[PDB]
RNA sequence: UAAACGAUGUCGACUUGGAGGUUGUGCCCUUGAGGCGUGGCUUCCGGAGCUAACGCGUUAAGUCGACCGCCUGGGGAGUACGGCCGCAAGGUUAAAACUCAAAUGAAUUGACGGGGGCCCGCACAAGCGGUGGAGCAUGUGGUUUAAUUCGAUGCAACGCGAAGAACCUUACCUGGUCUUGACAUCCACGGAAGUUUUCAGAGAUGAGAAUGUGCCUUCGGGAACCGUGAGACAGGUGCUGCAUGGCUGUCGUCAGCUCGUGUUGUGAAAUGUUGGGUUAAGUCCCGCAACGAGCGCAACCCUUAUCCUUUGUUGCCAGCGGUCCGGCCGGGAACUCAAAGGAGACUGCCAGUGAUAAACUGGAGGAAGGUGGGGAUGACGUCAAGUCAUCAUGGCCCUUACGACCAGGGCUACACACGUGCUACAAUGGCGCAUACAAAGAGAAGCGACCUCGCGAGAGCAAGCGGACCUCAUAAAGUGCGUCGUAGUCCGGAUUGGAGUCUGCAACUCGACUCCAUGAAGUCGGAAUCGCUAGUAAUCGUGGAUCAGAAUGCCACGGUGAAUACGU
């Protein structure tokens, strides 16, 4: 945005262009992410097991939402389900935002009120 | 290697001035054109014997960094792989690769 | 082998006339690079023609180039224990070039005191369509109409084009057995 | 065993040469044997200090050295004499009286020669070498630049075989015509022949400490730079 | 290009020489002694010497 | 009898199921060889368990259950042997001495497939030109004498290391000559070294004459340098490239190679590095337990082109003056022109295609649109590639030598074969007479104005040079007119005889240049055999590194300058 790596060839600068592109599409609504996380939301199995697996191991609770080829087996709550519909899935998804989220509101205000005992 | 051609190229110097600076138009002034109707005596030019290592003939040098002969190069002192060696280091000045 | 298909340099009518046709010859009628000189030997076989007919100077020329005219060549193409051939349909650039080259190689041995002479005079024969390359047209038409039999690698050729999700029908692109 | 030696083709830009002088072609040749010889006499005459290079000028009627070195002391030496003992012997092996000064000190935990003669050392003294080009790599890497290649030669451990390894880690580039990259071949013995080892390491892409001027004739020098045009 | 045969591979290399003229229409004796006071150079060689 | 089997001994009991193939039968809109209800074999899929691995998985090769058959390394031997059976080969249970350190179940990756298929390089194709056949030139083997020295031999060697072989040089061979040494350091003894010069000797080498007495000095003597003699040592083309170091070639611009790190496997190792889309490219969009990144490729880089620009001579002269209309000069910058600031071009705009995308093509100005033309430019590495001979160097030998000077001979010999390039076989040309414009560089062993001599070339003399000044240099093919027809000619000119000229003691075999006369091989070469995508291939001349005197080679430069790239 500075104008920095487009002297030179256009090769030089298009092979950088193209790439942040394909970080930029990957990882914008990650980017700011400090450390591994301390929950996890599934609400589709079927080409993503490796993310609950690995999890898992990190020691992390797992919330999942599960077709019907997927297995209920070894996270901590399931939803049985179906990965089909494109209607049913969204209903999933603003169930689970809604719980966590104003939960969270009102902790955040909580928390200011815990910490200052100490400094007093 | 061979200290040979070494040798040679030390006793060619003083003989180079010892026999060929009184000989230097000698071989044109008493035998070729110059001698029209003037000199053209054997007995004069008998004497091209003693140069006959000193001659220009005889300055063929080979390498002075190492001796080394055969495919000399008089603008270096050098040979082909001598050069490339001193050259690859950046030891010859102006002496870059080429491109046009 | 070869990403994708790639074009060819173009040559660019002769200063004295105009012609496209002109300057395709001059370039099979170069030798030694020396194409000021067959420039000088297309032009006095064009005055040369003019002379036999004054009605068009290029006359006899252009239609000399449509007359001994080859449309095929004959390609080979592995079919097992035996190779056979396929012919294939030439080029327009190709069929004009080896049509023009066939006029000069004739003209070069024909004799006379000048190739400008010559070649006017072998544009002469080929013209009317008796002379030296009518027989050689004939025979590359004769091995094109006897070869009609054979295709590329053809046993294995026929099933591959079907189960390639290609059609059923020889297909001709790269990435298909041909 | 493929390439052209990385800093033989950058001589022309962006990296000086490595000797500077004019000798006008017939005495070019009487003048590179005596560069040379000033250079094969004169580092073993600086044995007992540490150098990293040697540039080597030859000014009308004078030989001047510029000295590269591990800290701007060692070759100067007690009240400047062991520098005069060298612009001695420098005198006396060139067709000229000499001239003598020390450069700026730069890098000198990183120079390609330094780090290559401290590996060397490893195969002189017949240490097993288990660890000892990782250990190369790794405080190369702790202590500057961006990357480095080490290739250790030399029959290893002594055997009756040729026997090889090699280490690269970040960034060499090698066919590189623009900046500075620090290679040194290092030629050095032990017990049973000739063992060497080779040092890339890299510092940057761009070094600007040779380049084109920055402008067009008419700017440059005089401001009065006019001519008549014509009048004979 | 390697130290023994290997014939087809060869190493190709250019040496430029460039010469510059000046041409002061008349020079003061001031410009000579500058010259030869200020002298130094490797890199280049100044030829005094006329044509 | 065997390959008698889910590549399960038998049967039996127990273990989440779903669905197929397909079948009793209740029920369905009797709405997939369909569903549900309730049985069926038979089988795919996958969870627990089990396996070394494939594989099994409710019909086990799980969880176990009972009982029988049978094994105890390979080879030799599934035979021998004994009992029994079979016209009869065979069948049945089933073996050792001896030899041997392996044989055998499974998996990874390479190379490979003649199993299937994709993809790339001028690799073929699509052609074109050269070489193999001729001559010369030059190289290799065969072959030869005293010796014709070697290094190197599928594409990596045969015009290559070894760019200029009468001696020398130059590996070799012969003849001459001495041993610290024809080159350095050091000592003992004599001479200064250097120069000029007679004579013996081939010359090396020695004696003698004549010039000189520098350098340092308890003023003995010595260094430098030589003669003479030892060692330490110099020297060694002295051997080993499975002993090496340094460095580079091959494939190949192959289009790939790897590091950190996670997961899957018991691990070797995979995966990523492979797919879809796109490129010159592992280039780049999408994306699977592969994630992140680096090398090559990409880049900086020179060079050129037009084109703007400044400099204005050893560069230039649209115009004007003196004037034969010559930058010679009053004078000019318009002008190439030289080297440098650089400018232009970015799949960026715009249009179409392409999965949003990289990218290909079109459109427009311009020398030019496909990152403008050209080059730099080659990851890592088997190849036991190749150098001990640039040079380092251990192991390891002579050092009165495996050293070195001087002369003569030699690679380039000659019997041929084989490799390569030149020049030719034609007329696109040669011949005669007339006629034209270069580029780029080289020139203190060198070239060189003027000069006089010469038959062109050249020559010797010499001011001189630093090369935008002067010279090599007369650039050639090409241009004009007439002439010639496949006959070795009107092409090609080798051979050879002779004269004029050159560098050198010396030009016979192994040197150069000019020129007169005659004059052979060769009519585009079977096997064989290569580079090439466009300033390329082709073809012509020129200059240069080396270079006493040798260029067909090599290296760079400029003239004229092609077929086609469909297809794999």
């Amino acid at each position: 945005q500075d104008g920095t790596f487009d002297k030179l060839t256009k090769k030089e600068a298009l092979m950088r262009t193209r790439e942040l592109e394909k970080l930029e599409n990957s990882l914008g609504g990650i980017k700011d992410m400090g450390g591994l996380p301390d929950a996890l939301f599934v609400i589709d199995a079927d080409h993503e097991h490796i993310a609950i697996k690995e999890a898992n191991n990190l020691g992390i609770p797992v919330f999942a939402i599960v077709d019907t080829n997927s297995d209920p087996d070894g996270v901590d709550f399931v939803i049985p389900g179906n990965d089909d519909a494109i209607r049913a899935v969204t209903l999933y998804l603003g169930a689970v935002a809604a719980t966590v989220r104003e939960g969270r509101s009102q902790d955040l205000a909580s928390q200011a009120e815990e910490s200052f005992v100490e400094a007093e | 290697a061979k200290q040979s051609m070494k040798a040679r190229e030390v006793k060619r110097v003083a003989l180079a001035d010892k026999y060929f600076a009184k000989r230097a138009e000698l071989k044109a002034i008493i035998s070729d054109v110059n001698a029209s109707d003037e000199d053209r005596w054997n007995a004069v030019l008998k004497l091209q014997t003693l140069p006959r290592d000193s001659s220009p003939s005889r300055q063929r040098n080979r390498c002075r960094q190492t001796g080394r002969p055969h495919g000399f190069l008089r603008k270096f002192g050098l040979s082909r792989i001598k050069v490339r060696e001193a050259a690859m280091r950046g030891e010859i000045p102006g002496l870059k690769k080429a491109s046009w | 082998p070869r990403r994708r298909v790639i074009g060819q340099r173009k040559i660019l009518p002769d200063p004295k006339f105009g012609s496209e046709l002109l300057a395709k010859f001059v370039n099979i009628l170069m030798v030694d690079g020396k194409k000021s000189t067959a420039e000088s030997i297309v032009y006095s076989a064009l005055e040369t023609l003019a002379q036999r007919s004054g009605k068009s100077e290029l006359e006899a020329f252009e239609v000399a180039l449509e007359n001994v005219r080859p449309t095929v060549e004959v390609k080979s193409r592995r079919v097992g224990g035996s190779t056979y051939q396929v012919p294939v349909e030439v080029r327009p650039v190709r069929r004009n070039a080896l049509a023009m080259r066939w006029i000069v190689e004739a003209a070069r041995k024909r004799g006379d005191k000048s190739m400008a002479l010559r070649l006017a005079n072998e544009l002469s024969d080929a013209a009317e369509n008796k002379g030296t390359a009518v027989k050689k047209r004939e025979d590359v038409h004769r091995m094109a109409e006897a070869n009609k039999a054979f295709a590329h690698y053809r046993w294995l050729s026929l099933r591959s084009f079907s189960h390639q999700a290609g059609a059923s029908s020889k297909q001709p692109a790269l990435g298909y057995l041909n | 065993g493929q390439k052209v030696h990385p800093n033989g083709i950058r001589l022309g830009i962006v990296k000086p040469w490595n000797s500077t002088w004019f000798a006008n072609t017939k005495e070019f040749a009487d003048n590179l044997d005596s560069d040379f010889k000033v250079r094969q006499y004169l580092t073993k005459e600086l044995a007992k200090a540490s150098v990293s290079r040697i540039v080597i000028e030859r000014p009308a009627k004078s030989i001047r050295v510029t000295i590269h070195t591990a800290r701007p002391g060692i070759v100067i030496g007690k009240k400047g004499e062991d520098v005069e003992k060298l612009r001695k012997v420098v005198a006396d092996i060139a067709g000229v009286p000499a001239q003598i000064n020390i450069a700026e000190v730069r890098k000198p935990e990183l120079d390609a020669k330094l780090v290559a003669d401290s590996i060397t050392s490893q195969l002189e003294r017949r240490v097993m070498f288990r660890r000892a080009m990782k250990r190369a790599v790794q405080n190369a890497m702790r202590l500057g630049a961006k990357g480095i290649k080490v290739e250790v030669s030399g029959r290893l451990g002594g055997a009756e075989i040729a026997r090889t390894e090699w280490y690269r880690e970040g960034r060499v580039p090698l066919h590189t015509l623009r900046a500075d990259i620090d290679y040194n071949t290092s030629e050095a013995h032990t017990t049973y022949g000739v063992i060497g080892v080779k040092v890339w390491i890299f510092k940057g892409e761009i070094l600007g400490g040779m380049a084109a001027v920055e402008q067009p004739e008419k700017p440059a020098a005089q401001p009065k730079k006019q001519q008549r045009k014509g009048r004979k | 290009i390697s130290p023994h045969v290997n014939k087809d591979a060869r190493d190709q290399y250019e040496i430029r020489t460039h010469l510059r003229l000046v041409d002061i229409v008349e020079p003061t004796e001031k410009t000579v002694d500058a010259l030869m006071r200020l002298d130094l150079a490797a890199g280049v060689d100044v030829q005094i010497s006329l044509g």
